[PDB]
């Protein structure tokens, strides 16, 4: 891991004693090697799991999200190279450099084997995306959205710590796979039923649940491009990975304390897909679409099976590719006209006809076309859900209707009516943005081709 | 013959 | 698509165009055209019967009385012209109309053809660096100061001097 | 190729018109030799047996 | 088995063949109306064999092609059903394609 | 007789507004299609004029999207029936499908506990 | 860019606001009516005719075409819904009071005389069919081992 | 038709076409034969028949089969079997009618009977 | 190309229905100025009626010729 | 089967011919400039009736907005062109 | 009331105008400026692809067990299997 992580360490000098005009191309360059190296992890010949040290670790759960972590950065990089392009060369180099900690945070957290370090590192994602987001953002509500951000995740952080030393005391440790090989039943007293709450209300906010899904809109509106894709990919997984580690231990509790998040989900999905119909900000849309498709992994976690769990990490990783992708592709006109207003700009696919593609396939993945893993993970989840109660298949159709609606809604009012011919300044597409369409696609089909390594720890 | 306008598409 | 509707229709251009309305779902009703002729001729009867009356009042009664006989005897599925709204081809070629603009963004290599096409199309703009300041004046000048006020435009009064704000109303795209 | 007409009836090659002809020639000559040769398909060849003209020997019925 | 086999996967490879070429630069190069009509007519004139050797014996055939995942006990793979339905419907519509490409 | 509803319109035809031929009707017409004219002349005098790199912008566009996003919680009041709609809208379906997949649970597991079920082929979850 | 005095507020109880107010949304004091006030973030936003988009003119060279809507003029609150690809309010010929009835009615006889041909069927004048092996008891999935209950099939 | 002589006149004297054996079915046969059948299980197992047609016909079904695969690509020379399995299925369904006609003139025995 | 326009002195009224038309409206005190207009059609190559055994019944003739054509051959084959 | 261009002479031609064809005032004497009332004394539903054997002859509709202010063949023309958008 | 002379010559000065833009649109010659077939194509589009496909099924699908399972030949009396150089004997005395 620490070949992984040492060359991350060290794009920062790389960076800061590179010259003002080769230091994106190095970092850039390099940050595509590390990519690559990361693909050492895939090589499980066993049911075994790696292990390098006592304070790091591997599995075939925490493999994709770290690979995925190593390829997203890039692409960021590649995508807040427009902006901040007048910007000083200091200035740049400060963004690369949060950039940069994000990355090592999120693959030590992912790499991580004692609760407490997953915590810190959990937490210490805070301070470069609350500084992007303030900084680099254009609107003057991005300091309200900063607010919420930080503070609902701290409030529910919290006592997830205070659980976290409460377990570090009854045991001896907090470590993975000992507190499996000696964790206990409970009691079903008050309590435990306390303990539960506590270790799950801090992941449950940060992958937004119904209630408390107002945080997201706002960061994501409110955020550059870079913070959007990170935010919308790997910061909705952190909960999932943290509720998929810390739900071994609170058995057989979640059989009747998950019945409430379950409705919140199977409700807040429909209630959010129903907004993705009659919103105007496609970048509230997508968020909007975020919160209606990590709801499934929420609902998916809660009810503990091996297909819910397969399925939950196929959306996690391909929900995180697809809107990153949705996101640069509103980005891509944002830097053209200033406006996050979707009717505004309509009658595309005739000077953009390529773009128009990119923006056809990101819809079909999100709508869930087959042969796709968006797909392959809600079909799986559909089934789990339908084995605990044949009922929720209602809720699963009406969400799918809805989602078929308003992609198509999305493309429709921007790609294939008649052009809004008073809009002089469409500078034709980039090299670059077109290059970032096909990074992010491309490895959908590779993924669609070999879902052997994105099942996850039951497969 | 006549002239059709179109974009650039060499991008 | 070339004028104005102006601040209200008055009563001959409301009884022409009823007349009018009348008379394509007559065609709509009547698929022969010995029909159609009969019953239009008995139409304009009907209407000439009541073309040298004066009483306004007696008029507009007899207007608000056969729009609604119109509405309870018109066809439900008239006959639309394809290129007209309602019509299989209203809003077809639009996806082929793209503006002039489209072509500032053009590659030195994609105007290397067409070489004495664009050789206009850049007098075609000094034409109208020059001849904008004017087509202003011609409005500030020309504008009535009693707070009246529509949607119509002045030829220009000169030799040399262009009808003001004609350049969308030439250089859009063909129909086909 | 060919000169467009006004209000008027339009000159007619000939290959339109034989082939026509020649289809509908055929789908005809179709029909009849099948109406010759298989005519039961649309008519029958199954009789169908007058219920009550059997005898209460057959399907018996005692008296 | 290699003769049926071979021609139900033919007809898949050709019709995937146009859409190889409209990757490629030789669109601009090329009558692909007429090449995509051709490649619709030796599809057919291809699909007409497996109909007559059913017709022929009636013998219907389970093709797996390429194993695609191992789900827990549950396998996922490329299964192709040769059976009446498929070889005759396969026939009449690309017979009728042809006519339609045209 | 046409009887008007709020997705089947009343035409123009019919509307005795129309029709009317009061000073109070035509006057207002007219300040109205001046208005109109006004705003058209406005902005072709920025569609057509030349040395114009950017775009045009839409205030009333602008206003529609801040009032559809950002002035309603500063106009927002509570009240009776608003209150109220909250509250069924959040909870009432909730309950509802509570109630829904807990007895269905409940009768699954009394009758694999009795085991009075047929679970045949079932090998996945 | 815009300002405060430019952008929307709350709801006006004043003529000194209801002016001022439709100067700026560009309406006629007159024609300008706000919303009720029944705490709904609305304001001051215009009340405005809640017809389509279909309802306009096709003729008129408009802006905004595909809406059919011009620059200035203040927009519906409800425009995602009549932006004519979506619900519309253009008049019929039919009225709804008798469209939904003769609906309703063709649906249900319909209906009930699906139920009144169940209750009494159609059918041809013969026995049911006859398969000798027992109706095929061991084709038929049947046991090996064990016998069926035979049963008979007679001539005539 | 049966129909009206059913629903609009007397309705228990008419059959029911679920229950048409009901009656014993020697009422009236003394020593009532049996149907036959001339072919094998096996005969008609190893030419994979389908069970709604391995019926009482099915010999002449196979003859049928047999006479397509062989003078196969000339088609239209299996007529004179085609014939045969037709009839023997038309005279099936004569003995259902006869099954029905028999079990309503018992129905008109019961309603003589009192 | 050049196109060519036939003289308007030939499109008359007279042997139509249009005639008929104009009866029935002298009979109620009429006149239709516009009946030279449709007149191009319903003379010339587009007059006549067409009927419906004129559509269905095409090519019966050859179709039944060579019918008895074939059936004799046959006969002869045996 | 692309039917062919229009011309400018050959829109002439066809409303000239149609002008003809009616009955009720034209004495078979048009100029191109034959003024409806005032050369010929025509009303405005004759006019009505005249736009729409136009458009009858042409195959597309004139607005009725624009139909009220046709009263000259040449007129006629110059906006059929303008529709056509003819003589490249 | 038709076109009042201000529209008339408002109209005639952007028909002159656009009668120009057209004629303008028109293109001049020399531009664009630029710098045995059924059976190639039976070759070049079957054959080749067949060659692969005869490969794939003979060495990757006939090699494993289940990936090409055919049903079973209807068989009738008669019918003398050649696995085994068997014969089944005919059918009963059919009555007629
Ligand atoms: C004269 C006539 C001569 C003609 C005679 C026939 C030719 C005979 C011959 O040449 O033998 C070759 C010779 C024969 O050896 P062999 O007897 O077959 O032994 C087998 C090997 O040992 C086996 O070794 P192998 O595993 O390396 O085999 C190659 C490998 C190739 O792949 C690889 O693993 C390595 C290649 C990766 C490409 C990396 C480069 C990327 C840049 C481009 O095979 C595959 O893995 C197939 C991948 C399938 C890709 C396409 C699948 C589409 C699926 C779509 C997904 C959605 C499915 C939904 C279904 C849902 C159902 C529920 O060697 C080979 O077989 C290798 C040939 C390589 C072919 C590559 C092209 C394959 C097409 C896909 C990849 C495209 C690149
Ligand atoms: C279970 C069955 C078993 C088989 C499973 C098969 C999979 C399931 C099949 C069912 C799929 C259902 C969905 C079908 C509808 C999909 C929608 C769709 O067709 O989008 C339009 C899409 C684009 O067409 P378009 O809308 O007219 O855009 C043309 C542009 O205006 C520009 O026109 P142009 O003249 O420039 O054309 C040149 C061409 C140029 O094309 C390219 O440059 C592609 C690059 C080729 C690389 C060659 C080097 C090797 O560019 C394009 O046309 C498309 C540009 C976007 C690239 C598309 C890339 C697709 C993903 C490729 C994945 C790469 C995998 C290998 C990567 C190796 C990495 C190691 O259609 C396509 O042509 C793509 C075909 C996709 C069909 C895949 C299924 C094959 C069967
Ligand atoms: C010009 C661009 C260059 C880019 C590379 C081009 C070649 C393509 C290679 C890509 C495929 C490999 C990607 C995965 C690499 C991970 C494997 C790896 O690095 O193994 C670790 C190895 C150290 O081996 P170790 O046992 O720890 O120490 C013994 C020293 N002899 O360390 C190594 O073997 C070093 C591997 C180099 C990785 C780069
Ligand atoms: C806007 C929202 C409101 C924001 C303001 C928040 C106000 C804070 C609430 C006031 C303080 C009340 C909580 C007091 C904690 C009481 C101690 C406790 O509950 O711990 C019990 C349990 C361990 O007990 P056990 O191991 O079984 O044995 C005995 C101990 N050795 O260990 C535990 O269960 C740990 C419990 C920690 C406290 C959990 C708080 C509720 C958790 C769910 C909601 C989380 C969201 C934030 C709080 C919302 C308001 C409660
Ligand atoms: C014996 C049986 C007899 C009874 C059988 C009953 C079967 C169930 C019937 C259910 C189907 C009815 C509901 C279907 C909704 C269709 C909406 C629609 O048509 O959208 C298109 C519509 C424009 O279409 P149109 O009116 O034709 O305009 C043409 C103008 N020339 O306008 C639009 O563009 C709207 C675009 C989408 C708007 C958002 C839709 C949100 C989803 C709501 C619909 C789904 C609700 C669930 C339907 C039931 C299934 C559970
Ligand atoms: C496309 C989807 C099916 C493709 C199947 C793979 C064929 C291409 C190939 O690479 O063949 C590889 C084959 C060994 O493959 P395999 O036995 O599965 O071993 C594990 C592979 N990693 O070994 C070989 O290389 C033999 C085949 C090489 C020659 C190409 C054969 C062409 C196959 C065409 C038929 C595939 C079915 C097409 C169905 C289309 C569906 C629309």
């Amino acid at each position: 891991m620490l070949k992984i992580i040492l060359p991350s360490l060290m794009l920062l000098p790389l960076t800061w004693l590179s010259s003002p005009k080769k230091t994106w191309t190095n970092v850039t360059s390099y940050s595509f090697l590390i990519s690559l190296t990361s693909l050492t992890l895939l090589w499980q010949t066993d049911e075994n799991y790696k292990n390098f040290s006592n304070m790091f670790s591997s599995d075939p759960l925490s493999t994709p999200l770290i690979i995925l972590t190593a390829w997203l950065l890039p692409l960021m990089l590649m995508a807040s190279q427009n902006h901040l392009k007048k910007d000083n060369n200091v200035l740049q180099k400060l963004y690369i450099s949060m950039l940069i900690s994000l990355q090592i945070l999120l693959i030590m957290t992912f790499s991580a084997t004692e609760l407490i370090m997953f915590y810190i590192l959990f937490e210490a994602t805070l301070i470069p995306t609350l500084i992007i987001i303030t900084r680099w953002g254009n609107q003057t509500e991005r300091l309200n959205a900063g607010i919420y951000f930080l503070f609902y995740t701290l409030i529910g952080s919290i006592p997830l710590l205070i659980a976290l030393i409460l377990i570090q005391n009854h045991v001896g440790t907090l470590n993975l796979m000992i507190l499996s090989f000696t964790t206990h039943t409970l009691d079903a007293s008050w309590s435990n039923n306390l303990l539960w709450l506590a270790c799950m209300m801090a992941f449950l906010i940060k992958m937004p649940l119904y209630g408390v899904h107002l945080w997201l809109p706002k960061a994501h509106v409110e955020a550059p491009i870079a913070g959007s894709m990170i935010l919308a990919a790997i910061l909705l997984k952190l909960g999932s990975y943290g509720m998929i580690r810390i739900s071994i231990i609170l058995d057989p509790l979640t059989k009747y304390m998950a019945y409430p998040f379950i409705l919140l989900s199977l409700w807040g999905m429909i209630m959010t897909s129903s907004i993705c119909l009659r919103q105007t900000d496609l970048k509230s849309l997508i968020a909007y679409s975020s919160v209606s498709h990590m709801a499934l992994v929420i609902a998916s976690i809660m009810i503990q099976t091996p297909w819910s769990f397969m399925g939950a990490t196929m959306l996690m990783i391909a929900h995180g590719l697809t809107s990153s992708l949705l996101f640069c592709l509103a980005n891509s006109n944002y830097e053209r006209i200033h406006s996050r207003t979707m009717i505004m700009a309509r009658g595309l696919q005739m000077v953009f006809p390529l773009m128009a593609t990119w923006w056809l396939m990101a819809s079909l993945a999100n709508l869930a076309l087959p042969p796709s893993i968006n797909l392959m993970g809600e079909l799986f989840i559909t089934m789990s859900l339908f084995s605990w109660s044949n009922f929720t298949i209602i809720l699963m159709g009406i969400n799918i209707i809805i989602t078929g609606m308003y992609s198509m809604y999305m493309i429709i009012t921007t790609q294939r009516g008649k052009l809004t011919n008073h809009m002089i300044n469409l500078q034709p597409s980039h090299t670059r943005e077109l290059t970032l369409m096909a990074l992010h696609m491309i490895p959908l089909i590779l993924l669609t081709t070999s879902p052997k390594l994105i099942t996850g720890l039951t497969m | 013959r006549l002239f059709v306008v179109k974009p650039s598409l060499y991008y | 698509a070339f004028c104005a509707p102006p601040a209200y229709l008055t009563h001959q251009q409301k009884v022409l165009r009823l007349y009018k309305r009348a008379l394509r779902h007559l065609e709509s009703w009547c698929i022969h055209r010995d029909k159609y002729r009969y019953f239009a001729c008995l139409m304009r009867a009907r209407f000439e019967e009541h073309k040298n009356e004066k009483d306004m009042m007696r008029a507009t009664q007899l207007l608000r009385e056969a729009e609604e006989e119109f509405w309870q005897n018109q066809h439900p599925q008239p006959y639309i012209f394809p290129d007209s709204p309602g019509g299989t081809s209203f809003e077809r070629y639009e996806c082929y109309k793209v503006p002039e603009w489209c072509l500032d963004y053009w590659h030195p290599s994609e105007k290397a053809m067409y070489p004495d096409y664009f050789s206009k199309r850049e007098q075609w703009k000094k034409l109208r660096m020059e001849s904008w300041d004017r087509e202003v004046k011609q409005l500030q000048e020309e504008t009535s100061p009693d707070g009246i006020m529509t949607e119509a435009l002045p030829p220009a009064r000169r030799e040399g001097d262009l009808p003001p704000l004609w350049w969308h109303i030439v250089t859009r795209p063909r129909e086909r | 190729h060919i000169q467009p007409r006004y209000r008027e009836f339009p000159q007619l090659t000939r290959s339109q018109v034989i082939q026509g002809e020649f289809l509908s020639s055929l789908m005809w000559f179709w029909i009849l030799w099948r109406f010759w040769h298989d005519s039961d398909a649309v008519l029958g060849h199954f009789s169908y047996p007058d219920p009550s003209q059997w005898t209460d020997e057959e399907l018996g019925i005692p008296p | 088995m290699n003769i049926f086999t071979t021609s139900i996967l033919l007809i898949f490879i050709l019709l995937l063949s146009p859409i190889l070429i409209s990757m490629s630069n030789l669109i601009k190069h090329i009558n692909f109306p007429l090449y995509t009509t051709t490649s619709i007519k030796f599809s057919f004139i291809i699909s007409l064999l497996p109909l007559l050797m059913f017709f022929h014996n009636n013998m219907e055939y389970m093709i797996t092609t390429w194993h695609w995942v191992t789900m827990n006990s549950m396998e996922l793979k490329m299964s192709f059903k040769t059976d009446f339905f498929s070889i005759l419907f396969t026939s009449v519509a690309l017979f009728v394609t042809w006519s339609i490409m045209q | 007789k046409y009887k008007p509803a709020p997705l089947a319109t009343l035409p123009s035809t019919l509307d005795p507004a129309e029709y009317d031929v009061s000073p109070e009707t035509r006057r207002a017409q007219v300040e109205r299609l001046s208005i109109r004219a006004r705003l058209k002349r406005e902005y072709l005098l920025q569609y057509n004029d030349p040395k114009r790199v950017s775009h045009i912008e839409d205030p009333a566009l602008i206003r529609w999207t801040y009032a559809r996003s950002a002035n309603i919680y500063p106009n927002f009041r509570p009240t009776p029936k608003n209150s109220l709609l909250g509250a069924v809208a959040g909870f009432g379906p909730l309950i509802f499908w509570y109630y829904v997949f807990k007895t269905d649970r409940d009768r699954k597991e009394r009758l694999i506990q009795e085991g009075k079920l047929d679970r045949k082929f079932n090998i996945s979850y | 860019h815009m300002t405060k005095d430019m952008l929307p507020g709350s709801y006006p109880r004043t003529p000194e606001e209801r002016a001022a107010a439709a100067k700026k949304y560009n309406m006629r004091v007159e024609d300008y009516e706000p919303y009720p006030d029944d705490g709904m973030g609305y304001g001051d936003y215009p009340m405005l005719p809640n017809r389509s988009q279909h309802e306009r003119d096709p003729w008129y060279q408009w802006d905004h075409s595909e809406l059919r809507m011009n620059w200035g003029e203040p927009i519906h609150w409800d425009l995602d819904m009549y932006i004519r690809n979506r619900v519309d309010t253009s008049p019929t010929p039919v009225s709804w009071d008798v469209m939904c009835k003769h609906l309703f009615g063709f649906v249900a006889f319909m209906v009930f005389m699906f139920w009144v041909g169940h209750v009494f069927p159609s059918y041809q004048p013969v026995g049911p069919k006859q398969y000798p092996y027992n109706n095929l008891y061991l084709e038929r999935g049947g046991d090996p081992t064990k016998e069926p209950e035979p049963v008979v099939h007679y001539d005539i | 038709a049966h129909l009206t002589r059913r629903y609009l006149w007397d309705a228990s004297v008419e059959p029911d076409p679920e229950k048409i054996p009901s009656f014993p079915p020697d009422l009236g046969f003394p020593e009532r034969k049996e149907r036959v059948m001339v072919a094998t299980q096996q005969e008609m197992m190893d030419a994979q028949l389908t069970l709604q047609q391995r019926d009482y016909c099915a010999h002449y079904l196979i003859r049928l089969l047999k006479c397509k695969r062989d003078s196969f690509p000339n088609f239209l020379a299996c007529k004179h079997e085609q014939h045969d399995w037709d009839y023997c299925e038309h005279l099936d369904y004569v003995k259902r009618m006869k099954e029905f006609e028999r079990e309503r003139r018992l129905l008109q025995r019961k309603k003589r009977r009192a | 190309g050049k196109m060519e326009l036939p003289d308007y002195r030939q499109w008359k009224i007279e042997g139509t229905p249009l005639e008929t038309v104009q009866k029935k409206l002298a009979a109620r005190g009429l006149r239709d100025p516009w009946a030279r207009n449709e007149a191009w059609r319903y003379m010339g190559g587009f007059a006549g009626n067409i009927t419906f055994p004129s559509v269905i019944l095409k090519g019966f003739k050859w179709g039944f010729a060579a019918f008895v054509v074939a059936l004799g051959a046959e006969y002869f084959l045996d | 089967s692309d039917a062919p261009p229009l011309t400018l002479d050959g829109i002439k031609d066809r409303v000239l011919y149609v002008l003809k064809l009616y009955d009720k005032i034209d004495p078979e004497k048009l100029s191109v400039n034959s003024h409806f009332m005032k050369d010929l004394g025509l009303d405005s539903l004759d006019q009505v009736e005249i736009i729409m054997a136009m458009e009858d002859e042409f195959g597309f509709e004139i607005p009725d907005i624009d139909a009220e202010k046709l009263m000259c063949p040449q007129e006629i023309v110059d906006y059929i062109a303008d529709k056509k958008d003819v003589y490249e | 009331s038709g076109y009042t002379p201000d529209e008339k010559l408002r109209l005639q000065q952007l028909r002159e105008l656009r009668r120009r833009w057209l004629k303008d649109q028109e293109l001049s010659p020399r531009e664009p400026v630029l710098p045995y077939r059924s059976s190639l194509f039976a070759v070049s589009h079957v054959l080749i692809p067949m060659w692969f496909v005869h490969y794939y099924v003979k060495y990757h699908m006939a090699t494993k067990p289940y990936t090409i399972v055919s049903s079973k030949p209807r068989i009738f009396p008669g019918d003398t299997i050649l696995e085994t150089g068997e014969v089944i004997p005919p059918m009963r005395d059919f009555p007629d």
